[PDB]
């Protein structure tokens, strides 16, 4: 649950006792939404060395 | 599903209540709506190379 409550709306304020926030997104606990962690400064295209016209590949 | 289990509701809690009624026939109708045409110059594998156009698309059943 993170792309669940990433559409949240804050809103500091409640109207009537309703203290609970809406989502234009609420999909499941079947969303996961992966976060890359090292990602230190370096981009993805520092050791890959990629120009606009070609594409790199996915291991996961 | 026979007369009775239509207006009991004794059939797949899914099915529309609607079709409880003995007259109105339990039936799926599905259709395949397209929302997005993406057209590229390439047939297998368009990856990398061509120049493509593509845009967000609508439709209506």
């Amino acid at each position: 649950t993170e792309s669940n409550t990433a559409g949240v709306s804050v809103n500091v304020g409640y109207q009537n006792g309703f203290t609970a926030n809406v989502t234009t997104n609420y999909s499941h606990t079947t969303d996961n939404s992966t976060a890359v962690q090292d990602s230190n400064g370096e981009s993805w295209n520092t050791g890959l060395s990629i120009n606009k016209g070609e594409s790199a590949y996915i291991n996961a | 599903y026979t007369d009775y289990e239509k207006a009991s509701g004794s059939f797949d809690k899914a099915i529309k209540t609607e079709a409880r009624d003995p007259l109105v026939a339990a039936y799926p109708i599905v259709g395949v709506g397209m929302e997005k045409l993406i057209i590229s110059t390439n047939e297998h594998a368009s990856t990398d190379q061509g120049k493509t156009v593509s845009r967000a698309t609508t439709n209506s059943k």
